[PDB]
């Protein structure tokens, strides 16, 4: 579907926290023994509205939480972390679960090049 | 399926399941990011006495914890530690590993007492209580977490707290009293027309007033009356 | 393999129990301060031994548990939840874990409709 | 490769591996399911003597769990309450998150002694307890459970549960003495032929026919003689 | 890159514990109760340095360490065991994640015995 | 990325990730390992005074755990008991599931005493402590361990073991003294040079000449000084 902002207001900046992704640590600021604590393993930015990206994503989450709720009700895992690996899999049963049928709209394959040959 | 996040035409949207997208591209998971928003950036209350009235206890649903990759800096976070009028604590101590959220301007810290009729305490809107990358469907004791809700996408001045202490009783129900505390025997009736720096400003100049109790009794203050945040001896003060 | 139910009896019927798929509650069944507690998020069914099916599942269960045993022995996860995802990624390896020689036996797609132009 | 289930020829049937079927789908992870199945179902002896004794106590052994997501309707259901002589615990007390089998139509809940040489209870024939959509190898103390065995496959009147209490001595052991009990002063010597409708049935003509003890001290009954379940004073009763 | 080991020393050779893979247990070993306990559970091998691998290995490792750490401190898990599952589901993204070019050199579909046609 | 070792011209090298290579054949997560090997096989020193400098307290540093699934012979491993002075437990026991490294030839088992200023005891250099097929980067109490890496990769005698117990003060620090035991009244003053081999042929020796303790107090021997490894009364001993 769409996603329409229905809240009563909308942050359109969004300051953030997350971790880096990798990254060569100074040195030896990789070793636990020597490196940040739980405190200081976080990087920070932040973003504007450009494309209205912002506001979309509050609705995003919003309107998510009906789904994720009703998954955390039915699985007996005191904590999950496999929601976007179980997506990627689901990304890749959707377009390769079955025989790829060339030219179809469900397989994925274009030999447009192939087809200049 | 739980919604997922992309962007397309430059306007994000809800990747329509039945409808399959070959142009999309998912090269490594590295692509796919959960993410947590604050209930603040839509909006909501966020004084104590109206933050608070959205949480309510329940007994027979298990508690479930999600987690999350990225989260958002909170003007305004809570800490709770309530017990019973018998001193029984009403919230679990925090599982190994859930830690509080990480970014927090304003630490409500509410001590006080409730009837607590339920073994956890959940939002009653469904949204979630943010924790550092965790994400749990109930309030876990002294943990400092924000107000929030999780979302899954595809992607294509320093940090300063300061801690606001509170006084409840009759926690979690219709008729609960609240006092912010500036020393341990000066309180301020609390309204929820305070603000976390009309807060501030009001407990300095306590200090700076000597408005404090010079007795060995609590002492509390009422006050006269005197747009969202990114945009026993009783007495007066006007 | 085949699966021959060696079993003493069989209960052709399956009074069966289960979690729902997702669906909208009736307004705020989905938040859990106010949904059902854990006796009640259950759904359940009957299904008969049309096919044999039901017959069949209770020699297919009693045949998996020698893996199944050696699986748990082997592993040192307390709680096992990833079975299912772990025989998906198997599922996607075994067809595309290499390069799709087409018309070749081990690769699964078919350019039938692609030979037609 | 833990075996997996498809349809193939309107027939169930373990997919070969080292055979690819191009034909077969698998749109979705929902596609695939866990699916626990009652040994109940294959005719086993449900009767609480017949069925304590495929179980038995082992050291040395880490407990293992894995879960499924549908599981059957069970005619019967135990639980055990079982210490050694000397009051300490034999099971342990169930880890977090895990339940009982979440329909049972008779729960059988043995409590007594045994010598428990063992850390831990398994099932002599390699089968499973299943609780609430987890299957465990070893049983756990005062949570119901069913016997059975898991199964994974690729898809292409309300509840009533009633609870008979039993007396043990000498649990798990070739000499183990059971005793159905009517109240905490009566009981009926117990016999594997006795199934769950009897017992109730004897239960309710005692209590109807005066038969329980009216004294302090332990009465029990005796009794004389008097196809699966879908298709100190003694005395004598006949 | 290329895997040059660095270390002080190498023991080439590589007596090593690990699990079996399934195998039909002699008779009720399977059944947990009637089983080996955890100490019995392992084989054993030795492996030599043939093509260097074992030398190679220890290096491996040893260069492994700083973005497994930097890994394990980013993650909330008390306990990991998605590395492997996480790395197959990279692996086939990084082909099949999107459409597949014929001819092109991000796509592994040959089509050499169908050019032949 | 985290690296992944293949076998590229006969040869093992880490797997470029923005070069594809169509080539390799991925049939089953079954191809894929995770390996342990030991810091013994890189030519570290094993002595326990050389060894134990390696290791460090630090606090605000969660403990994190990640499992591999084939491990190396050990020739040393290490077994701690560090307690304050005081007598509270410097290192947590260990988690349920985390078992012993389950081949060692030699477990070097310390107890005694530190300051252990820190909430837990990390590798120095980064390395991992291995357990049975979970490596943590911390130390738990009681639980023999040896130092080691892990590697992630694509595929294409009995056991005997003897313990040597020792006694320790200021452990983790730069003034720490060493007993090699011999039995509870008798010990020898540990230096770096002394080999696992020497250490049991002295402890032989000392029960075969009679040298040991034949008071009631403690009697500590010193000794005159009398490749890697596959390839109160003092006195002297010369
Ligand atoms: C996603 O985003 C949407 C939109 O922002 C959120 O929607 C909110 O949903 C909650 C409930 O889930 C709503 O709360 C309810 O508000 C009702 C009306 O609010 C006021 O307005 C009327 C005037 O029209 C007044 O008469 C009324 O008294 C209120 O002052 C209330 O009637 C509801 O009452 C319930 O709670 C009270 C107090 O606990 C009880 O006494 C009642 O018996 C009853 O149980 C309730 O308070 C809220 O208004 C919605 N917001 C908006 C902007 O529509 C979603 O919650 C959000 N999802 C997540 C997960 O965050
Ligand atoms: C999958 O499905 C199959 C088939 O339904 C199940 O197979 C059962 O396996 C168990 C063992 O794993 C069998 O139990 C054994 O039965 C033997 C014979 O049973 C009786 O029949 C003979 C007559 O031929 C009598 O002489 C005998 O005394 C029995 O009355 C016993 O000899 C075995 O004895 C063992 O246990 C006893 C009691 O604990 C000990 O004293 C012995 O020393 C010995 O250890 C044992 O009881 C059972 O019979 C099999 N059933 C069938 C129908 O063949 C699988 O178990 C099932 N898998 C799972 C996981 O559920
Ligand atoms: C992967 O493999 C590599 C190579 O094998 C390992 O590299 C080792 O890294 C550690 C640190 O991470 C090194 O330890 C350091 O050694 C320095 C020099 O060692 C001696 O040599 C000089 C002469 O050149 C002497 O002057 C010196 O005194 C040493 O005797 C030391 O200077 C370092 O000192 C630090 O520790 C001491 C004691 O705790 C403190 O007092 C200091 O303040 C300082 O903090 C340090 O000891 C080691 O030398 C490296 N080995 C090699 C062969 O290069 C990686 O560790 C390995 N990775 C993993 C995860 O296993
Ligand atoms: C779509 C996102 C844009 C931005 C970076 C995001 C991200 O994780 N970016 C990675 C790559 C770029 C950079 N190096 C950081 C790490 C992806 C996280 C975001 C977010 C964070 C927190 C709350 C709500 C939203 C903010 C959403
Ligand atoms: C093959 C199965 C048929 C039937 C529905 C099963 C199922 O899960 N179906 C889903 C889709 C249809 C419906 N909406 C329910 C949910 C799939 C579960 C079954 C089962 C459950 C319990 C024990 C043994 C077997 C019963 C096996
Ligand atoms: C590349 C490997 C070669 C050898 C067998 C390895 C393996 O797991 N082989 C399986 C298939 C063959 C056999 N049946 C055993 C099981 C794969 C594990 C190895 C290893 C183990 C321990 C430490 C370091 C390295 C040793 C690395
Ligand atoms: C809650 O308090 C309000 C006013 O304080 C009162 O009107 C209402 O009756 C109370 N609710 C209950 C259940 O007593
Ligand atoms: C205030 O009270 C708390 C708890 O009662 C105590 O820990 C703290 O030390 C007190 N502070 C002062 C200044 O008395
Ligand atoms: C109130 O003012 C005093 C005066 O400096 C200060 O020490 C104290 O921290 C203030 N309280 C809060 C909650 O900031
Ligand atoms: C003592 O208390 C009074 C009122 O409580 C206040 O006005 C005064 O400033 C305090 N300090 C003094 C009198 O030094
Ligand atoms: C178990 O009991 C039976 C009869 O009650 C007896 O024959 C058998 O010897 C007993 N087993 C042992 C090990 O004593
Ligand atoms: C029976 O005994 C149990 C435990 O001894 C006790 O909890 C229960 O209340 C008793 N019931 C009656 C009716 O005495
Ligand atoms: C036995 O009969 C009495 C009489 O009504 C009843 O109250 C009791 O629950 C019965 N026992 C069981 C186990 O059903
Ligand atoms: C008392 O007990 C006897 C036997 O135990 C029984 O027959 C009788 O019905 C009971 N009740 C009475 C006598 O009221
Ligand atoms: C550690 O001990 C050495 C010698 O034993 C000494 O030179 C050094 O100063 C000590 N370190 C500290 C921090 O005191
Ligand atoms: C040695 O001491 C330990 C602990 O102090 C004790 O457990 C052990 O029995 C003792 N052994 C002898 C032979 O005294
Ligand atoms: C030391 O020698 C005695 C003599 O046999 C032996 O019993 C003891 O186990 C030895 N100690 C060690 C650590 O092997
Ligand atoms: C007694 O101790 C001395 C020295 O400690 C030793 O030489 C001697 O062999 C021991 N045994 C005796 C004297 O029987």
């Amino acid at each position: 579907e769409a996603i329409v902002n229905a809240q009563p207001k909308c942050n359109p900046n969004l300051h953030y926290w997350t971790t880096q992704d990798e990254g060569a640590a100074i040195g030896l600021a990789w070793i636990p023994y020597f490196g940040p604590a739980a405190e200081g393993i976080y990087i920070e930015g932040l973003m504007h509205n450009q494309d209205g990206l912002i506001c979309g994503l509050r609705q995003l989450a919003n309107e998510t939480t009906q789904a994720l709720q009703l998954f955390l009700r039915a699985t007996t895992e005191l904590r999950t972390f496999s929601i976007l690996n179980r997506k990627a899999i689901d990304f890749l049963l959707q377009r390769w679960g079955g025989t790829c049928h060339i030219l179809g709209p469900d397989c994925c394959i274009e030999p447009a090049d192939w087809t200049k040959n | 399926s739980i919604p997922l996040g992309v962007i397309h035409n430059s306007a994000l949207q809800v990747s329509d399941v039945d409808k399959l997208v070959c142009r999309d591209k998912l090269s490594s998971t590295n692509q796919l990011r959960s993410v947590g928003l604050n209930l603040e950036g839509n909006g909501v209350a966020t004084d104590v006495p109206s933050a608070t009235k959205r949480w309510g206890f329940r007994s027979g649903v298990p508690p479930k914890v999600v987690n999350y990759e990225a989260g958002e800096w909170a003007e305004n976070c809570y800490n709770l530690e309530i017990k019973k009028p018998d001193g029984s604590e009403c919230l679990p101590a925090a599982p190994d590993g859930i830690r509080g959220f990480p970014r927090c301007r304003y630490v409500h810290k509410v001590s006080g007492t409730g009837p607590c009729a339920g073994d956890f305490a959940f939002h009653k809107e469904g949204a979630f209580f943010l924790y550092d990358r965790l994400a749990s469907t109930v309030i876990y004791r002294g943990t400092t977490f924000a107000e929030g809700v999780v979302a899954f996408l595809i992607l294509p001045s320093g940090y300063y707290s300061t801690t606001i202490r509170y006084q409840a009783t009759g926690f979690g129900t219709n008729e609960t009293e609240y006092l912010f505390e500036v020393d341990n025997l000066t309180y301020v009736q609390l309204e929820s027309r305070f603000t976390p720096q009309f807060l501030l400003q009001l407990n300095e100049t306590i200090y700076t007033s000597g408005k404090r109790s010079n007795t060995t009794g609590k002492l509390i203050w009422k006050v006269n009356p005197e747009w969202a945040f990114w945009e026993x001896x009783x007495x007066x003060x006007x």
